[PDB]
């Protein structure tokens, strides 16, 4: 989830209807339980993102048939396919799970 | 007290977290003021950054440095709790068991996070919910109970204490423990002789012989 | 107009904040020196972290899309190679906001000449004009200076004739041909060492960027070579190899030859391929082919040495590589061959001559890869772009041979087609210039691209001409396959045989806008370049017919 | 829920952990800042060596405004006395940084031009006292046994590598034993 701004559960997991929807009730309901982790902390979290370490601390990014410009938070990247941005891992840990970005 | 220390035992703590098979002591005294500590800087990295436009009609590398830092150190406890949470997942029964039992030491407020207890019971009890609407309705009556039957088992499993775990050997030295050749500490396995242990060589061997090492910190692992 | 260290200082102050930044640097468009230039350009921007935009623009009118559509927090914008004809002040509009104008455009270009409206009244620019044509341009500073803002009836008469005066000479400037003067690689590297780094890689951006364009002249190059040459000697890996050694294990001074691959390709096809010896022997011809086996004959080279590639040959011949063509290839004509030229090498890799590299690159972009179907094309040309963007860092060059692999595999095709046409000597001589079309062809996809008709336009203008009196004669050319007709023609310039007296500044540029202001019919100068255009076959005739007369050359 | 890797480091983690290691450097630089556990430093004089945590001077390094000193164990002259001390001694490892393995693929990529006759040597010399090394730990992994292993001096990449096969079978092993007394 999902990731930024999650900002709600949608078009993820191809499954959808094909799986159970006694999972899909435990799943939403498993995602509501998470919610509240994300709002115990105050980290920021985030906590579903970055498993893997910041470096260092700027990567390039190449924009892979996204549009776009939907880049609100923070600032407006502008998202413009075949346009690489030169922008801090911040905002490309929460970009690249959607699949926007394509080369770390 | 030193913020340096803070984190040196912060590392540690996560290191000993991925490293044992079992959970280990929530660390509220430290993990708290850390929490405290970020939502500070955090703040104040926005302020001078914002501050920072006023003297423009510079160097953006402390602002860089501290920034980068502060990704560093809000992962590596998102690493720590993003782990003990899986661990939670994996021995939620155990830890049941473990609260319906008088001794020893329960959940409380101190084995698990105020935080953590949350998810713990929430989860638990989707789980329980879970199962209940799929597999149970059809419900075997001597199977109502999630428990020791026993056998097998089920789960009980795994507060497995005799796990192999890397484990590398430092502490401050008197001169405690020490009974020579060169140092600390007593080994004194159940099933054989010690070897005993040797303080500039990692060991491995099983996660119950040096868990009193582990509270004393006195072997890194 | 300015110093490029304080145009650089401003572009600074400007620049880095919170949030970063915030700048789109325009790399446009199609022309190896754009990416020469951006590449040691962006390199620059990551040593001080500054954020940053690039974007692949490849249509003139494509700039338009992006310009008005995404642009909100940024107060410094670079561009590249574009601005120089057309002025994007007109063209944007611009609509000043709030002196001290809040977003600075730099323009970097190497065309001339500069718009009028660019250079004298300052908004947008922050012009790139310098050094190159500063000049006077005299020319240009009394178009404004007198014309702004400018008994009685004698005064207002003789003030007339006075403004008809200026702008009589204002009107044959430009109207003009479009040269580029210096490679714009070049001058950032005059900015570049102003700031002081001497940065090999970024040494080899340049030499890659001048050595971009000696396919189509040089100009000044033939006098560019002290100020890259001079450059070499401010830097050295070693004294003395120290075989290799492994690392640094850099660039150096070889006789290299306009002859065609001849590193990464067998001898007799980097002969029997190359560009300016199709001309000089009439390789098209069979006739003349054999004449080629007759150098090899003279050089004492096996034909089945020949055929293997260059990597493998014996060591003698390697050596000999320097004295045989000596020896021989004077006697032919084709005495001018040998350049000093410039070479990378990788060590155990291999190693690259300057313009092989260029052959690579050239041949990522159209290949290796109704107005939805040219979008949709020119943005196939866009992604592209970065698969050619690629091959220029070190790191990887596992995909640089995917180029060369590709660049042989292009002659193969354009020397083939090429040869198609001589056959059936499809050459309209004219009368004024010489004027040449397309009608059928094997795999117009690959003549799609507007640098693949620049390189068989080039190969054929050079053929065509030795010279080969009489009377260089700019060339036409004309492919269609898909989009409904749209057959692009690209203007020519003619080649001089290494004795060049005059520029001689190509007027297609202005006999197209002459043709798009009179009944402009289906004429689209959608590309970016003044000399290239497209039609469709029902209007192309009368287009033709109007491009016959009247000839403004 | 970590997914990968998870009993087990990532390579990567081991690196994350190591640049935690403080290195001395020289400053080209002549705010403040305090960050957290940095401690360091007042404004860091030019041709003034100091002592500063790694992830910092790497940081620095890329911006090229300070150049890093090379580690007196990291040489080759130096690496020497250490596949000598090495191949003499084919039971015990000898004596490591702990970091050698990681810290030699760090200083490589980006400080590789500060170092004196970096070029076609030092890593000619690592990459082959891990070698040695490596089939020196596959030749003493036969002597397995629970509960017990010498691993001495051993890198913190060659526990990571290693680790989740030996700490298996070492679970498949000990497992019957224990349990067939």
């Amino acid at each position: 989830n999902g990731l930024d701004l999650m900002s709600s559960i949608t078009f993820s997991q191809q499954d959808t209807n094909n799986l159970s929807h006694q999972e899909q009730e435990y799943l939403k309901e498993y995602c509501d339980l998470i919610t509240d982790l994300k709002s115990g902390d105050l980290v920021d979290i985030d906590l579903s993102g970055s498993l893997v370490p910041p470096s260092d601390a700027f990567i390039d990014v190449r924009v892979l048939k996204d549009a776009g410009e939907i880049q609100t938070e923070y600032g407006v990247f502008n998202l413009i396919k075949d346009s690489q941005f030169f922008v801090q891992q911040s905002d490309v840990e929460r970009l690249i799970q959607q699949g926007y970005l394509q080369l770390i | 007290v030193s913020p340096q220390q803070d984190f040196s035992d912060l590392m540690k703590s996560w290191k000993n977290e991925r490293c044992s098979p079992e959970l280990l002591p929530y660390p509220h005294q430290l993990m708290k003021r850390l929490l405290n500590r970020i939502s500070m800087q955090s703040q104040l990295i926005e302020n001078i950054s914002m501050g920072f436009l006023d003297m423009q009609n510079e160097s953006k590398l402390p602002l860089l440095c501290m920034e980068t830092e502060l990704e560093r150190l809000k992962f590596v406890i998102r690493s720590y709790i993003r782990c003990r949470l899986s661990k939670i997942d994996k021995f939620s029964l155990y830890l049941r068991q473990l609260n319906e039992d008088e001794n020893s030491l329960i959940s409380l407020t101190d084995l698990l996070s105020k935080d953590e207890i949350k998810y713990h019971d929430t989860h638990s009890l989707i789980w329980l919910k879970l199962v209940n609407d799929s597999i149970l309705k059809y419900m075997p009556e001597e199977l109502q109970a999630i428990n020791d039957t026993e056998g097998s088992v089920n789960m009980i499993d795994e507060p497995d204490w005799n796990k192999f775990v890397f484990i590398h050997v430092n502490g401050p030295p008197d001169g405690e423990n020490e009974f020579g050749k060169p140092c600390y500490t007593v080994t004194i396995p159940d099933l054989k002789e010690e070897v005993e242990l040797t303080i500039g060589s990692i060991y491995v061997m099983r996660y119950e012989v040096i868990r009193d090492l582990l509270r004393d910190d006195k072997v890194a692992l | 107009i300015s110093q490029f260290s304080e145009a650089y200082n401003k572009i600074l102050r400007n620049s880095s904040s919170a949030s970063s930044c915030q700048l789109v640097i325009f790399v446009s468009c199609l022309n190896i020196d754009a990416l020469c230039a951006t590449k040691m350009l962006s390199l620059l921007f990551k040593k001080q972290l500054v954020q940053s935009q690039i974007v692949p623009i490849f249509g003139y009118s494509e700039l338009r899309r992006h310009y008005s559509q995404l642009d909100d927090n940024i107060n410094s914008l670079l561009l590249v190679g574009f601005g120089g004809v057309i002025d994007l002040e007109a063209f944007l509009e611009i609509d000043p906001q709030e002196q001290s104008f809040r977003r600075d455009i730099y323009v970097l270009d190497a065309h001339r000449p500069w718009n009028l409206d660019n250079i004298f009244g300052s908004q947008i620019i922050q012009c790139f004009d310098d050094g190159t044509v500063d000049d006077t341009l005299g020319e240009e500073k009394e178009a404004y200076y007198k014309l702004l803002e400018l008994n009685d009836l004698s005064k207002r008469k003789q003030r007339k004739k006075q403004i008809h005066e200026y702008e009589g000479v204002l009107e044959e400037y430009y109207s003009q041909g479009t040269t580029v003067v210096n490679s714009i690689s070049a001058q950032i590297y005059s900015l570049l060492s102003a700031i002081g780094e001497t940065n090999l890689s970024n040494l080899w951006l340049n030499i890659l960027g001048t050595t971009s364009l000696d396919i189509a002249y040089a100009q000044v190059y033939n006098r560019l070579y002290p100020l890259l040459q001079d450059e070499v000697k401010r830097l050295t890996p070693s004294s003395r190899n120290s075989v290799k050694t492994p690392d640094t294990l850099t660039l150096n001074i070889q006789p290299d030859y306009y002859l065609f691959l001849l590193r990464h390709s067998s001898l007799y096809d980097s002969f029997y391929y190359s560009n300016y010896v199709n001309a000089k022997l009439s390789l098209w011809n069979e006739n003349g082919k054999k004449r080629l086996h007759k150098m090899f004959a003279r050089m004492g080279i096996p034909l089945s040495t020949a055929q293997e590639t260059w990597l493998y040959m014996d060591h003698s011949i390697k050596r000999e590589l320097g004295i045989i063509f000596d020896k021989n290839l004077d006697r032919y004509g084709l005495q001018d061959i040998i350049r000093d030229g410039f070479v990378r090498t990788l060590g155990y890799r291999g190693s690259i001559s300057a313009s092989e590299f260029v052959e690579a690159l050239t041949a990522l972009l159209e290949v290796g890869n109704s107005a939805q179907k040219l979008t949709n094309l020119r943005k196939r040309w866009v992604s592209n772009f970065w698969l050619s963007w690629d091959a220029l860092d070190d790191r990887k060059v596992e995909l640089l041979n995917r180029g060369i692999q590709l660049a042989q595999d292009l002659q193969r095709a354009i020397f083939n087609t090429g040869v198609a046409i001589l056959e059936k000597k499809l050459i309209k001589h004219l009368r004024i210039y010489r004027l040449c079309v397309l009608q059928d062809g094997p795999d117009l996809d690959l003549y799609r691209n507007p640098l693949t008709l620049l390189r068989l336009g080039n190969t054929l203008i050079e053929c065509c001409a030795e010279s080969e009196d009489k009377q260089l004669l700019p060339m036409v050319l004309a492919s269609i396959d898909e989009n409904t007709d749209t057959y692009l023609v690209a203007g020519l310039t003619p080649r001089y045989p290494r004795g060049t007296k005059k520029p001689i500044l190509n007027n297609f540029s202005m006999a197209f806008q002459q043709i798009t202001a009179e009944t402009d019919a289906k004429v689209r100068i959608d590309n970016f370049e003044s000399s290239i255009i497209e039609i469709r076959r029902e209007d192309l005739s009368p287009f033709l017919e109007k491009l016959t007369l009247s000839g403004l050359l | 829920l970590p997914a990968h890797l998870q009993q087990t480091f990532s390579p990567e983690e081991i690196q994350f952990i190591v640049e935690n290691e403080p290195i001395k450097i020289f400053p080209r630089i002549t705010w403040q800042l305090i960050t957290t556990d940095d401690k360091a430093l007042n404004n860091m004089v030019a041709m003034r060596s100091t002592e500063v945590v790694l992830w910092i001077a790497l940081l620095l390094k890329q911006q090229s405004k300070c150049s890093i000193v090379a580690p007196q164990w990291l040489t080759t002259k130096e690496l020497d006395r250490k596949i000598q001390y090495e191949k003499t001694h084919p039971d015990r490892f000898s004596e490591l940084p702990w970091n050698w393995l990681v810290l030699a693929r760090i200083l490589f990529n980006k400080a590789k031009d500060d170092f004196h006759d970096p070029i076609h040597e030092l890593r000619g010399k690592i990459q082959d006292l891990r070698e040695i090394r490596q089939i020196k730990v596959l030749k003493g992994l036969k002597y397995l046994n629970e509960s017990h292993l010498q691993l001495d001096n051993l890198s913190l990449l060659e526990i990571n590598e290693l680790r989740p096969f030996i700490t298996e079978i070492m679970d498949k092993l000990r497992e019957i034993h224990t349990a067939s007394l």
